[PDB]
Order: structure tokens, then C-alpha cells, then sequence
């Protein structure tokens, strides 16, 4: 249903420095996380794609410089799922304040990095990107697709919603049973959206499926 | 055993950019100030001898008397780019300037015989 | 969970300009609070109630006497009055 | 100068009270007995070089007391006056926390780069702005003071304490120079101990830069343990031909 | 072939000067182990020492302060060979309070529980008949020597004067390897080192906190199976 | 402008004025001082004139 | 004394690869002792080491050392050993190159120990090489 | 490692003379370091690196290995 | 400890004259969010700008100069390395080309810029490329006091020294330097050691030993020689396929060696023989006594 | 106090018996504190066996000539020198060498008693023409290091019993070298790199934890003084 729209996403070549920043701050924010251990920080992802934790990983020591694990083992303990993790520890401290989970010394930043933010459309659009691949679903229950994708707390949601808006779609925040989302309904909305993130096949049978169905 | 006042404290200098002296446009000198090192006749010979001749004429060129070229090398290094070629540095054009005012009629030419005018 | 013991203890940029760099709504879109047409005031309330700088925000801004937006999670007219009372 | 006699002792004319800069109770004294041996080691005393010991930055065997005075004045100009004031005008207040009432720095505070010793402002009067500065002040509605900043600065690679601050008032009866109205000047010291690039030398003309300083355990020593103090290369002594060493 | 181990043993020289002969060893092998314990001992030995002071009228050090007959900056040259032991892992603080004439001896300073101060007999400054020295000392535990820039904190005050430390209870160390030929039908060693620390520990301590320094690294030497 | 700068300056200004001579640009003094590649070593137009390209293989392969 | 050299040759540059002159000096090698025994002549490694051949050498109707080579120590003590004693080798004093001078008339250069290139500045380091010691004679 | 490599022979085999050699590979620097800036626009102009890079490898680096490789080729215009 | 290819530069220096580098990579990094905010920071000296400067400044040569520049090799490129202090560190071979004393002399540092100045500084004037002095073609990048003095004591005859041994047959040198750590061997007495196939026996060397059907060759061959300990451990800093050397090395010999190792030779292995021999050298110098 | 810190040991292997360990990041010093102790402990602190003398049937200890036989008595004795043997009897134990005829002989042909092995059977030990005889015994014995031939230790008891050389230790060549290693922090941390050359019977490896027990003993000797004394522990 989405490992196919996954795997196209994550195949797609990017060239432009800040898009790729951009879209490594908006994976680690919405499915990373750190850790205070031994007295210092590691940075641990999770992703539950083949493609998509090999290019973190290449991303991360191509523009931040750091190494990283690639380990396969699932947290999760069923290791059917194929749960990858990717960790950071040599210079976790400098990854995370030069990549704007934690900036001013101070808490943790609960919302996306204001770099990301204000920042131009291909950048907007790249975070979209990256919180897609992290965290997200394409469920077609019924007539619409619900493209829902749930956030850490209010912060990261609005600001999803509001990277939205300035590509000119429409989106809308949603709280549910204490966890929050944004998604989209209409099929125009789903369609260019999709179109705009790069998936090309995927966009394609999605219409057809949709034109033929309703 | 005694201690000589040679400090190695008062030695160091070092500069990438600093003033500038008002009627030729090369870098001031000393240590008071940012100060420039000096590449005289033979360290001009030396180089000449190596065979190495961009870096001489960058030497001479951008690096000191260039004036519009100083401000685009610094650009085209903090913007991660290609350097850009030397233009002609602005000694000679003082230097043309002082032999006219003694009614000698300088002018530089060019294929054809025709004056550039120097801008 | 991943709170970094409140900031931990491994800073080095020791420097603060203001208080703008603690403001929340900088993660934020930054059109919510200014409601075109219509509009609504209630989300962008909800983002300025956890803002750790709001008192600030609301104390400059009267002071400035900004007349358009949110600030300090009060809209126009609760500054109006706050400012009339 | 330092103090030599005692509170009950008995003083005959022409005899000495106090020692001076470099005497050390009343004869020259301008250096100290090193526990020298004529060997080459490892090649860290190649041709001239010192390899000194840490024993000597231990004990301040060979440090020096050094001090710098710094000067401001505030003058008259086409604008008014210049003044010495606190008041800077966009500087944080973390800068302006070790200035005193009068906008000079205060005693017994150490002082890095880049520090401001003395605030002074001067008026630059009325001037044309670019759109683009003039747009950002437009955002952020801040107001050119009219005045900009002369402050005195301590140098690029000086640190050290403030001695002392002295100021002269034209109108307080100083001879102050026509056309200055106030002066000041500021005292920086600091203590410096031996470090390689340091030249020393010997009074039979063999000088050389320390090029080496050797932890204390790893000097070689005598059979008793007395480690030695400075280690030298003999190749230099025959060639130029200075037995007296 | 040879079945007997090496073993050691102490003579004591005077109160704080100790010989310890290590028997019998391998040919050649004597030198080695006695540089390699004279090298522990004067580098990684524990102590403790004071690290900041701070007088009552005096803003730097170059300054001197009323009815002493010394200034600040060859008072604190004296104070640095004070030979302190402390058994607090935080700083702790020690005050030193004279009036009126006569010699501030070493004895004089009053410390709290739990330090002490060895050298009761150092002459530290003298006063005349219209001076009083009212002066607060710092001391903290470590080993080596630390130059008095690593002891500046970020919030020092005005009043405040850093001063280097020196944490070495260990004064002079030297070794000697007696080729006795010990009989043994063959050639071996027979390896003496004497020591001697500045009156804050016995000799015997010395050893052990330098023999416990060096097995760890030989026993991370050991692991590789 | 070489002779000039060699010395004697005004006498040898003072005769190619007369003479109106014409230099040509050939010495490395002249161009040294004008600020442009001395006609030697790495300044030459045998070498500075090239075209570099990758090989079709090289291209291929990446 | 420097400043003069460098000025008065500082346009001597190589131009040429070879200007296929046949003309050359007359060096003199293996100075006759009197013992009868030919003995090479002492300053011979500033005079004739480094040098090129310009005409072909022929003893007993072979080919001791062909023309163009570099003239190192083994042809040297192999001319020695055949009975020779002088040799026309090259020299820029009787270059016919029309631009210049030419490579293989100015020989081998000692600074890399190869044939100098056609972009080489010689001029300047003849003047650098003569100027330098002049701070050893005494004067 | 560093500046000594690769090999100046190595590298002279592949050329006439040194002062051949310095142009060629300046000209393949700047190439690279072109290509780099411009990178972020979607343009077919400017090739390479054909070999295997570091993070941040000096451009002429790159270029004298693939010199040395026996990638590249020079022609007279 | 530095190689022929090295220089030390104090880190203020480096990050004086790498500034514009500097600020463009810690902007590139995200440690800084603008240029303004960059130079603020290398201005106050952070501890970041130090780690990036650490690796901006690799692989880029700087010119090292002393005046007054009386020939070319006034002049040379090195590659720069960080290090503690306000001195700059300089091999102890190049210093007869600067004429550089350790007295209290000063020298300048010129940074290119363009790729063809880094290509000049690179290929043409670099410091392991210039053994040989213009002038008349003899190397002046050659070990001088010091190491001479080490490489002579090691080899040279035992005339007036206490030469223990002088008769003992060894298997090899790793026996030979056994014996010598106990008191048994000096490292100037003759005695016969066995050398493996590998090793290339002495010029001239007229005996292949007499036999009667088994030949010998060049090379592959294992010999036992007459020599000293001391002339066998020389031998291991010279290349492979160098021939034994068996003789007094004074200064004028080393020379010889030296030029030829020069004219038979790429100029990697002469550097790196060259660096073997001042560290041997130095290490046998401060032993000599 | 604490280390903070902590040091660690690492090994590359060059050939079937040549290794390189490297152990970083050290102190400041205790790069020359435990390179030279972990040399000598390497080269002259592990037990081993080999031969002490031979007595060669046919020839006196005067070295003109072996009849039969095409080396002279210093190849043969410098080819002996070469065999590595182990043993177990602390007594010295002698095998009998008695190849014959036209060919090669070599240490394959030696009949060692129980407790005694050869590890190298493919060694050369010379080469027989003529017809000639070799008829020799070989005398081993266990030791530690590298001892010197002993001299005569009776002048009346045989004739031809020739005393060698005797290279007891596994290891045969070993060197150490320190640098510095660390940039974030404070430079001037030690790296040490020994390298170590051992013979075809032990491995380094082996050779380097031997040498580790062996120095831990000797210094715990003098850790026994006083347990109860702080030093720099290291956690893990
Ligand atoms: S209170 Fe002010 S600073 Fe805080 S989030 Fe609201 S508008 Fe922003
Ligand atoms: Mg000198
Ligand atoms: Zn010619």
C-alpha cells in the first residue's frame, strides 16, 4: 500500500545542499530520538524501509560529517518487520545541536527546526518529504486515501500544516485519543501533493485506481 | 643562564586582510597594525627561476594592488567558487599617471595601433 | 525520555541575544497568527499558552502598541482593553 | 625594588636599603644557575636549539613581569564634543558590566581580546542610509543615535590584569594640549613564564631558542636522581672557539 | 629452569626516606623496572595542594598590602610550597588570621576537619606593629601540576587570585642495580630503589599507589588472550 | 622600461622620448611590472593552450 | 654584484629542442701525465660533465660514445680509457637557434638531473648561482 | 600520504613535462570545483568526479588521481 | 618527528590566514547560521573553529621563506600541520638549503590560493622534490651535524675501542642485536654474519664462495660477511635493492650515496631513505658518547 | 582518581608470525614507562627450549673441515643455531642425528626421544656427497632468553663436544615506538606501536599475554606493600 510509494520516495536523487538538510532534520525529528547514556548523547532512528535508513545514513556523513551503525536488529523484538535503527554516538552532542533538535543550550526544540521553517518551497516540500518516510500511512479505506500522518505533539503538526499551505495544498491538524496528525481528504489535494514530493508511478496508479473506482 | 628580551610573544604576526595605504593601494606594513609581508626583487627571481608564473602574477595582482579583485576573491572563497582572474593592479596606472604629468606622451596599445585609454 | 537531564550540562555558546530566540511561534507557521477574512484566534492561543516567553512577548508588544495579530495569546481587543483598563 | 634590611638593624652611610630591578642584595643579577650537561639528545638540540626543563615553569625560575600602557583622549570635533561615557550605543550590557560610573575599566579586572578598556562615543551627524538598512530598521523601528562608537580596545593577542587607570580633566586644571578636552590611560601587566620560541643565552656569546621542554622524569640524572636543568649541544663549543664555557 | 621468583623488601634510611631491594631478577632486566617505577612515582601519585587565596584588601597580584614587609606576588610564591593533605573530594577552604608584629608562620593557619598542614615551620610573611593579615586559602585534590589558568573558574570575582598548584608527594627517587651475581649457578640481578617523599606520605604508600598504577596497564595487557 | 627600471632613469627616459621608442613586451621585467604571465615556465602558450576532457570509457563507465 | 648578473641576462630562456648545429667547443680531458699513463683531468666535472657531444666520436673505427648524450662519468672514463683527450661537445657560446637558445645545446640541468625543458629560465639562474657564493670571498 | 601522492614519476608518464603537467591539472580542478559549485541547479554541464571522493576532498586531489588513472586527455587547440 | 614534506604552523597563524576557508566550512556544517554569525565566532576563538580548521587547512601547501632569497631554494611549499605554541617547527634537513639557524632567525609563510598557484606550489616547488642544488648538482638536502656524526660512529673501525666479541659467527642481525643488549658485543667488532636471499651483496665482492658445481647469483643468494654490527644495522636504512656498503661512512661517502640514490631512483624512495637516515642518525648520535 | 580515559589494545597481523600492536590513547609519558619493561619482558621473560651443544663423530673442536661434507663447521653449527625445538624434561636430553649416503640432509631425519618435538622438520641442515658420513648428537635443554656458548665446563671430559649458542625465547625481534595521537582535546596523548617477530613454535599474540601476567606479577609484588592506596582506577 505505502512500501511501494516509499521506495519510490526514497529512490529519488536530490541535489540541492538545504533540501537535504532540511529533510535529514525532519526524519530525526519525527521518528529519532537521544539518549543521555555513559554521559553522552546518542542519536537513535528508526525506519521501517530498506532505502530509507541508507540514505540517512548517507545524507548524515555526506553534509554533517559522522558515522554511523546501519543495525538491523528490531527493537520491537519480532524482527519480521525488518525495524532498522540507525545510531550516531561518536559526536552525538555536535549532530544534534548543528542539526536543530537542541539549540540555545537549552530543551529539546518540540517543533521543526526554525531553519526548516521559513525557508524556500523546495525546502517546505523536502521536510513534507522527509516526514512522510519517517512516520505516515495511505489507507483508501474508503472514497478517500485519509494521507495521515501523525507528529509528536501540536508543534510538529501545525508546522507540518503550515509547510503545507505555502505549496498551496490543502491540509488540516487532527487530535485523536491524545495522538495528533495532519491529513488531507479530498483526492485533488492527495494527488498533487503526491506529485509534488516526486513519486511518479505511484501518483499514476493511485489516479487510475481512483478514476476507475469512483 | 640568562633571559633575553626576544620574546617569541612580540614576533608572531600574521593577516589576511587589514588596511590599506591611501595613494597606491597596497597592503600597510608593520605589526602595529595587521601588516603585510613584503616579497621583494628576490623572492620575485626565485619564483621566476621555478618557473612558477600564476602564482606570481596572483601574488602581485590580486593580493596587492587589484582593487576590485581583492573584494571578488574574497566573495568567490566564502562563497565556495572558482577565483577569478587578475585584472591590472593600480601601480602601473599611478605610474602612468606621474610620467604624463612630465609631458611625456604615454599610451598603450593594442594588435592594432589604436590606444585602450586605461578607463 | 529523550529530555537530555532539562539541557544536560554540555553547552558552549554561553550568549544570549533577547528573548526572541526562546520564542515557540518561530517553530511555527507564522501566517496562523495573523487570521485573514475571518479567521479563528484559538489554535495559534493554544501554541502561545506553552510559549516560556509569553510574558515577555505580551509586555513588548504593548509596549510597541502592535495593533495587528496575536501576541502574548491575546488577540487585538484583549490588548485594547488591557491598554483601556 | 625589594627590602633588604630588618627593623633593628644598624645602617652605615653608602650601605644598601633596597635591591632594584635586577640586583639581588646589592650586585648584578641578571639570570640563574642551571644544572647544565653537553650532550645531543634526540636532535631536539639541533644546531643552536635549547631543550629546557619543566621544572623551571614549575618554580617561575624564569618568569618575567611585563607591563603595557594604553591611551585615549576625547577631543573636541565639527559636532560637538566627543565624550568618555558608559553609554554605548548597541553593545550588549555584558560588555558594559566591568566599566565603571565613568566608562573606564576597573582595577583588578583581567581583560581578553577584543574587550573594551575605555567607552567613548562621537557624534557623526546626519547621514544617507541604503534601502536595505533603511527597510530593516523600518522592521525592527530602531533610531541611529547619531553617535557612533571610538572605544579603546586592547589589542589582537594581549591579555592580562589592569595595574591602573589615570585620567586628566582639561577643566580640572591638567595642561591637557590644545584641543583636547580629556585623557586617560590604562596599565596592563601580566606575568610571563618560558616557552619554546623564548631565546636564552649565556655570557660567553652561545645563545639559542628553547625548542623543547622535557617533563622532569625524563631528563636525564645524575646517580642520585638530580635530574638536569638544561641540556645543551657540544658540537658548538670547538668550532667557535669558547673554552671559557 | 630457575624455580626461584623475585621478592621484595623494605629498609628504612630515616623517618621518611625508604630502600627497597627487589631479588632476584633476570640478567639485564633490573634497569628497566626501576625506570619504569621512577617514572609512575614522579608523575602519577596523588596529593593534594592549594589552588586560589584570596586577602581581604587586595584586588590583583601585583599589589602589596599595608604593614607586610613582602608583596602579594612573593607572598604567594611562598604559600606554594605549603605541603597540604586533604581527604575532602570537594574544595575546602582554610583561613589564616595574624595581628600585630612578628613572623606568619606556617602553624598559624587554622584549617577545618579533615586537612592538615605538614610544615608547620615555613615562614610565610612577617608584620610589623600596624599590619594584620586576614587571608582565605583554597585547597582541592589532583596529581601533576596545574598552571593556574586551568584553576580560573568563569565566575571568578575581582578578588579573586588563581594560583598554580603542584600535587606530588613525592620528592627524590633514584635506583641502583647491584649485578651481584646471586648465586644461583647462572648471572641475575639484584635491583635497588631508594625514595624519598616531602613529609605528606611515608614512602611505603608511595610504592603501593605506584605499583597500583602500573599493574592495571599490563593487566589490560594481559586480556588479549 | 626595463632600462629604466634598472637605473639612470631620467637619462634613459629622457632619450626614448626623443626617440619614440616602442617596447614590445618581451622580457619578463615588463610584464612582471604591467602584471601579467611572464613568457616562461607555466606562462607559455605551448601548454596553456589545451582542451581537457574525459575519455568516452571513463564517461561510460560512471 | 647580483642585482647587475640577474638584470643583464634575465631574458635567456630556452626556446628550441634542437637547432641541428654542428658546431661546438674543444674541451680538453685526461691530461697526459708523466708517467705515460693518461689520468682524467681534475676539473673536469664543472667542465665537460653534463654536456652533449656535438659531433660523433670514432676510435678504431667503432662508435666510443654517439653524438647527443648526456656525457656522464661512464663515458668519460671510457673515452679515457680508449686514448682521447679532447672532445667537440655543445655549448650556447655557438647556438645557431634563431629564438633564443636551444635545450640541447645548454645540455643537462643540474637542478633535476634531465634534459632542461623548453620553457626553462636559465638566465636568471646563472645570475642567482655566480651571485650567491660572493658572500664567502674575502674581500 | 598527503601532498606527497601520488608519485610525481607516475604522474610525469602520463605527460610531457612538468609545466604541461601543472596546466592540465588546474584546468581538471577548476572543471570539478565548477561542477560542484553549480550543483544545486538542475544542469548538464561539467563532469565528474570519476573516481571515488571523501566528504570534502581538495578538487585538485581528484583531479591529479584521475590524471594519474589515466581518465582524462589533453589536446592543442 | 616531522617528514621532509611537513611543517608546523601555531594554530593562531593558521586560523589568521585561513579565515575566509574557515567561515565558508562552518557555515557549510551548520555550526554557524550566516556569515556575520561565522566571523563572530572565529573572532572569539570558539573550540569549534579550531576542529574545522584542523581539517580545512589539509592538503593545502603554503610557501615557507627566509630572506634574503639568494637562490631558488629560498623558497619552498610544504604542507601544514597544526601545533602547540607561537614557533614555527622546521625539518632539520632544509635548513642548509634556507641557511636557517636555530639562533633566533625569523621566516615568512605565503598562502596560494587559485588552483594553478596550489598546483604550482604543488608539483614544481614542493620540498621532497628538490634534493640537488643548482648550482653545480650536489645535494645540499642531506644529513649534516649531528646525524653524520651518529652514521659515522656507527660504522667506523674499532681502532682504540673495547671490542668485545671479534670472532663470534651469527645467524642473522635479530641474534646479533641480542647479543649486543647483553654485554657481550660491541658495535664495532668484527664478526661473520649470514645475511637472507634477499639482500644484494657488496660492489665488487669478488668471491662468490669457491665451489664445484653450484653457481651463485646476484641476487637470491645467502652469504656470510665479515663486518660489524654497526654497518649491518646501516644497511637496513638504505632501499632493498641497494648494494652493501661495508666501509666508513664519513661525509664525503655519504654524499656519494646520497647522489646516487638521487640519479638511480624515483623520489619518493630517496625522501623516505633520507628520513631513515636522520633518524637513525639522530637516535645513534645521542648514544655515541 | 580516575583515568577518563580509558587505553585500548589492538593487533594487526602482518605475516604467519609477524604482528603489530597498537595500544592509544596513553597519558602524557607512560608511552616510555611500559614500552621498554613490555620489550625486555618480550625478549627475556618466556620460558622456552633449544640446543646447547653437539658433538659431530669424526672431527675435534678444531673447525678445518667437515670430512663428507660440503659446508664447513660454522654453516653446520649456524644451521643448528636455526632449529627451533620444544621439550619437557629439565634435564638435558640428547637424540641422535644418523642420515647417510649421497643428498640432503635436513631436520626431518633426526629421531627425537618422547618429550622432545621438532617444529620445523623441512629445515636444511646440510648437503652429503661422496658417500659420506653424518653421524651427529644433539644435546637440548630448556631455558629463558638468549645465552652465550657456555665455555668448557670440564676440559678432560670428551673431545669433540662443541658448545653453541643457545636462543631460548620464542620471540626473536621486537620494537616499540610512541607518538602523539590526540586532536579534539589537548594534544600531546601517547599512541604506542610495538611491532614483535616471533619463530614458527608461538604465536605474538601468546607471546604478548605471557608478558602482560608476567609484568602484572612483578608490580603487583610491590602493590602488596599497602592494598589499601589510591592509584588510577580505570572503571570498566
Ligand atoms: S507568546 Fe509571543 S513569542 Fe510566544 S509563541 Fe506567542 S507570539 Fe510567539
Ligand atoms: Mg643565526
Ligand atoms: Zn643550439
Amino acid at each position: 500500500m505505502t512500501a511501494a510509494v516509499k521506495d519510490e520516495i526514497s529512490r529519488l536523487p536530490v541535489t540541492r545542499t538545504c533540501c537535504r538538510k532540511a529533510e535529514v532534520s525532519s526524519i530525526l525529528r519525527f521518528a529519532g530520538g537521544l539518549h543521555l547514556v555513559s554521559g553522552r548523547i546518542v542519536i537513535e532512528a528508526e525506519l521501517d524501509t530498506a532505502m530509507a535508513a541508507r540514505r540517512l545514513k548517507r545524507d548524515i556523513l555526506e553534509i554533517f560529517g559522522h558515522s554511523s551503525e546501519l543495525i538491523v536488529m528490531a527493537p520491537g523484538g519480532l524482527r519480521r518487520g525488518s525495524r532498522f535503527v540507525v545510531r550516531v554516538v561518536a559526536g552525538g552532542d555536535q549532530l544534534a545541536r548543528q542539526t536543530g533538535l537542541v539549540d540555545g543550550r537549552g530543551r529539546p526544540i518540540r517543533g521543526l527546526p526554525p531553519q526548516v521553517v521559513s525557508g524556500a518551497t523546495c525546502d517546505a516540500e523536502a521536510a513534507w518529504r522527509g516526514a512522510f518516510l519517517a512516520h505516515g500511512s495511505l489507507t483508501e479505506p474508503g472514497r478517500s486515501s485519509s494521507l495521515e500522518v501523525t507528529c509528536p505533539g501540536p508543534e510538529a503538526a501545525l508546522a507540518l500544516v503550515g509547510a503545507a499551505r505555502r505549496l498551496s495544498i490543502a491540509a488540516k491538524a487532527r487530535e485523536v485519543r491524545g495522538v495528533d496528525r495532519v491529513v488531507v481528504r479530498d483526492g485533488d489535494a492527495i494527488g498533487a501533493l503526491l506529485t509534488r514530493l516526486g513519486a511518479h508511478e505511484s501518483v499514476l496508479a493511485w489516479e487510475e485506481r481512483r478514476m476507475r473506482r469512483e | 643562564i640568562l633571559k633575553l628580551h626576544h620574546l617569541v610573544d612580540d614576533k608572531l604576526h600574521a593577516r589576511s586582510t587589514g588596511p590599506y595605504s591611501m595613494i597606491t593601494q597596497q597592503p600597510l606594513g608593520g605589526k602595529a597594525q595587521f601588516g603585510g609581508q613584503r616579497f621583494g626583487e628576490m623572492e620575485v627571481w626565485a619564483l621566476e627561476a621555478y618557473g612558477a608564473a600564476y602564482a606570481l602574477q596572483e601574488l602581485l595582482t590580486i593580493k596587492s594592488d587589484d582593487v576590485t579583485g581583492r573584494v571578488k576573491v574574497y566573495e568567490a572563497i566564502v562563497k565556495g567558487e572558482n577565483i577569478p582572474e587578475p585584472g591590472i593592479p593600480e601601480s602601473f596606472k599611478v605610474l602612468i599617471k606621474e610620467m604624463q604629468s612630465l609631458c611625456l606622451n604615454v599610451e598603450v596599445l593594442s594588435s592594432d595601433g589604436m590606444s585602450i585609454e586605461m578607463r | 525520555m529523550t529530555e537530555l537531564f532539562q539541557e544536560l550540562l554540555v553547552e558552549d555558546a554561553d550568549e544570549e541575544l533577547g528573548w526572541q530566540e526562546r520564542a515557540l511561534c518561530a517553530q511555527t507557521d507564522p501566517e496562523s497568527f495573523f487570521p485573514e477574512k475571518g479567521g479563528s484566534t484559538r489554535e495559534a492561543k493554544k501554541v502561545c499558552l506553552a510559549c516560556e516567553v509569553r510574558s515577555e512577548c505580551l509586555e513588548y508588544a504593548l509596549q510597541n502598541d502592535e495593533r495587528f495579530g496575536i501576541w502574548g495569546g491575546l488577540s487585538e481587543r484583549e490588548r485594547r482593553r488591557l491598554k483601556k483598563k | 625594588q625589594k627590602v633588604v634590611v630588618d627593623e633593628g638593624d644598624r645602617v652605615i652611610e653608602g650601605q644598601v636599603l633596597a635591591d632594584g630591578p635586577a640586583t639581588e642584595d646589592g650586585e648584578m643579577a641578571l639570570g640563574k644557575n642551571l644544572l647544565v650537561a653537553f650532550m645531543p639528545w634526540e636532535g631536539h638540540n639541533y644546531e643552536d636549539a635549547i631543550i629546557l626543563s619543566q621544572r623551571l615553569v614549575q618554580d617561575d625560575v624564569l618568569s618575567s613581569i611585563h607591563i603595557e600602557e594604553h591611551e585615549v583622549d576625547a577631543r573636541d570635533t565639527k559636532l560637538g564634543p566627543e565624550e568618555i561615557t558608559r553609554d554605548i550605543p548597541n553593545v550588549s550590557e555584558e560588555v558594559l558590566a566591568d566599566l565603571d560610573e565613568r566608562g573606564i575599566i576597573r582595577i583588578g579586572a583581567e581583560v581578553v581580546a577584543g574587550d573594551i578598556l575605555v567607552g567613548k562615543v562621537t557624534p557623526k551627524g546626519e547621514t544617507e542610509l541604503t534601502p536595505e538598512e533603511r527597510l530593516l530598521r523600518a522592521i525592527f523601528g530602531e533610531k541611529a543615535r547619531e553617535v557612533r562608537d571610538t572605544s579603546l580596545k586592547v589589542p589582537h593577542g594581549e591579555i592580562g590584569k589592569i595595574i591602573g587607570v589615570r585620567v586628566f580633566d582639561r577643566e580640572e586644571g591638567d595642561e591637557l594640549p590644545p584641543g583636547v578636552n580629556q585623557l586617560v590611560r590604562v596599565y596592563v601587566a601580566q606575568k610571563r613564564k618560558i616557552t619554546d620560541g623564548d631565546k636564552l643565552a649565556g655570557r660567553h656569546g652561545n645563545k639559542g631558542v628553547i625548542s623543547k621542554i622535557l617533563p622532569i622524569e625524563d631528563m636525564p640524572f645524575l646517580e642520585d636522581g638530580t635530574p638536569v636543568d638544561i641540556i645543551l649541544n657540544p658540537l658548538g663549543v670547538p668550532s667557535r672557539m669558547n673554552p671559557g664555557q | 629452569l630457575i624455580a626461584q621468583r623475585p621478592s621484595l623488601t623494605e629498609e628504612v634510611v630515616d623517618e621518611f626516606r625508604s630502600r627497597f631491594v627487589i631479588e632476584p631478577l633476570e640478567p639485564g632486566f633490573g634497569y628497566t623496572l626501576g625506570n619504569s617505577l621512577r617514572r609512575t612515582l614522579l608523575s602519577s601519585i596523588p596529593g593534594a595542594a592549594v589552588t586560589s587565596i584570596r586577602i581581604d584588601g587586595v584586588l590583583h597580584e601585583f599589589t602589596t598590602v599595608p604593614g607586610v614587609k613582602e608583596d602579594v606576588t612573593d607572598l604567594i610564591l611562598n604559600i606554594k610550597q605549603l605541603v597540604v593533605s586533604s581527604e575532602h573530594d570537594e574544595p575546602v577552604v582554610m583561613y589564616l588570621r595574624k595581628q600585630g608584629p612578628g613572623l606568619v608562620t606556617a602553624a598559624d593557619i587554622a584549617p577545618p576537619a579533615g586537612v592538615e598542614v605538614h610544615n608547620p615551620d615555613l615562614v610565610l610573611a612577617t608584620l610589623n606593629g600596624k599590619g594584620k593579615l586576614e587571608m582565605e586559602l583554597t585547597v582541592e585534590r589532583g596529581r601533576g601540576y596545574v598552571s593556574a589558568v586551568q584553576n580560573k573558574q568563569v565566575g571568578q570575582e575581582i578578588g579573586r587570585i588563581p594560583v598554580d598548584s603542584i600535587y606530588s608527594p613525592v620528592l627524590k627517587v633514584t635506583y641502583k642495580v647491584e649485578a651481584t651475581r646471586v648465586e644461583q649457578r647462572t648471572d641475575f640481578d639484584k635491583l635497588i630503589v631508594d625514595v624519598e617523599t616531602k613529609q605528606a606520605m611515608r614512602p611505603r604508600d608511595a610504592m603501593a599507589s605506584a605499583g597500583k598504577t602500573l599493574v592495571e596497564l599490563f593487566g589490560l595487557a594481559r586480556e588479549l588472550n | 622600461l626595463s632600462a629604466a627600471s634598472f637605473q639612470e632613469t631620467t637619462r634613459v627616459l629622457t632619450d626614448a622620448a626623443i626617440n619614440a621608442k616602442s617596447d614590445s613586451l618581451i622580457g619578463l621585467k615588463e610584464n612582471v611590472i604591467i602584471g601579467k604571465l611572464i613568457p616562461a615556465g607555466t606562462g607559455l602558450s605551448r601548454y596553456r593552450n589545451i582542451r581537457v576532457e574525459p575519455t568516452e570509457e571513463a564517461k561510460a563507465a560512471m | 654584484l647580483t642585482r647587475r648578473l640577474v638584470d643583464v641576462s634575465q631574458d635567456v630562456i630556452i626556446r628550441e629542442e634542437d637547432c641541428g648545429t654542428e658546431r661546438g667547443l674543444k674541451l680538453r680531458i685526461a691530461e697526459r701525465g708523466a708517467d705515460g699513463v693518461l689520468r682524467k683531468t681534475d676539473d673536469v666535472e664543472t667542465s665537460v660533465y653534463a654536456r652533449m657531444l656535438a659531433e660523433d666520436v670514432v676510435v678504431d673505427g667503432k662508435v666510443i660514445a654517439p653524438a647527443n648524450v648526456d656525457l656522464g662519468d661512464v663515458l668519460i672514463d671510457a673515452l679515457v680509457g680508449a686514448g682521447v683527450e679532447e672532445v667537440k661537445t655543445r655549448s650556447v657560446l655557438t647556438c645557431e637557434s634563431a629564438v633564443g637558445t636551444c635545450a640541447f645545446c645548454y645540455g643537462r640541468s643540474l637542478a633535476t638531473g634531465k634534459l632542461v625543458d623548453i620553457g626553462e629560465a636559465v638566465g636568471i639562474i646563472a645570475a642567482q648561482s655566480i651571485g650567491e657564493p660572493g658572500t664567502q670571498l674575502t674581500m | 600520504e598527503g601532498i606527497i601522492n601520488p608519485p610525481i614519476d607516475e604522474l610525469l608518464e602520463a605527460t610531457d613535462s612538468k609545466y604541461s603537467l601543472v596546466i592540465y591539472a588546474a584546468k581538471r580542478a577548476r572543471q570539478i570545483n565548477a561542477y560542484y559549485s553549480q550543483l544545486g541547479e538542475g544542469l548538464l554541464e561539467y563532469v565528474g568526479p570519476l573516481v571515488d571522493t571523501h566528504v570534502h576532498e581538495k578538487p585538485l586531489s581528484i583531479a591529479l588521481r584521475e590524471i594519474n588513472a589515466g581518465l582524462l586527455t589533453s589536446e592543442a587547440i | 618527528q616531522l617528514k621532509l614534506h611537513q611543517c608546523g604552523l601555531p594554530k593562531a597563524m593558521a586560523l589568521e590566514l585561513f579565515k575566509p576557508f574557515v567561515m565558508k566550512r562552518l557555515v557549510d556544517l551548520n555550526h554557524a547560521q550566516n556569515i556575520k554569525s561565522a566571523k563572530r565566532m572565529v573572532e572569539r576563538g570558539r573550540t569549534v573553529v579550531y576542529d574545522v580548521l584542523e581539517e580545512v587547512i589539509a592538503e593545502h601547501p603554503v610557501l615557507l621563506n627566509r630572506a634574503p632569497t639568494l637562490h631558488r631554494l629560498g623558497i619552498q611549499a610544504f604542507e601544514p600541520q597544526l601545533v602547540e605554541g607561537k614557533a614555527i617547527q622546521i625539518h632539520p634537513l632544509v635548513c642548509t638549503a634556507f641557511n636557517a639557524d636555530f639562533d633566533g632567525d625569523q621566516m615568512a609563510v605565503h598562502l596560494p590560493l587559485s588552483a594553478e598557484a596550489q598546483a604550482e606550489a604543488r608539483i614544481l616547488m614542493l620540498s621532497s622534490n628538490n634534493i640537488l642544488k643548482p648550482a653545480d648538482g650536489r645535494p645540499v638536502t642531506m644529513p649534516t651535524q649531528d646525524m653524520v656524526l651518529g652514521l659515522f660512529f656507527l660504522t667506523t673501525d674499532g681502532e682504540l675501542r673495547d671490542t668485545k666479541g671479534e670472532g663470534r659467527a651469527f645467524g642473522s642481525t635479530a641474534e646479533a642485536i641480542m647479543a649486543f643488549d647483553a654485554g657481550e658485543l660491541a658495535l664495532q667488532s668484527q664478526i661473520d654474519i649470514r645475511f637472507p636471499v634477499g639482500t644484494v651483496a657488496p660492489r665488487g665482492w669478488v668471491p662468490p664462495v669457491t665451489e664445484e658445481g653450484e653457481p651463485e647469483w646476484q641476487q637470491g643468494d645467502s652469504f656470510r660477511l665479515r663486518t660489524s654490527l654497526g654497518r649491518a644495522l646501516f644497511n637496513e636504512l638504505l632501499p632493498e635493492d641497494y648494494p652493501f656498503v661495508d666501509y666508513s661512512v664519513g661525509k664525503k661517502q655519504l654524499s656519494e650515496i646520497v647522489n646516487d640514490l638521487a640519479e638511480r631512483y624515483p623520489k619518493v624512495i630517496v625522501a623516505a631513505t633520507l628520513d631513515n637516515l636522520k633518524a637513525a642518525g639522530f637516535y645513534w648520535a645521542t648514544r655515541s658518547g
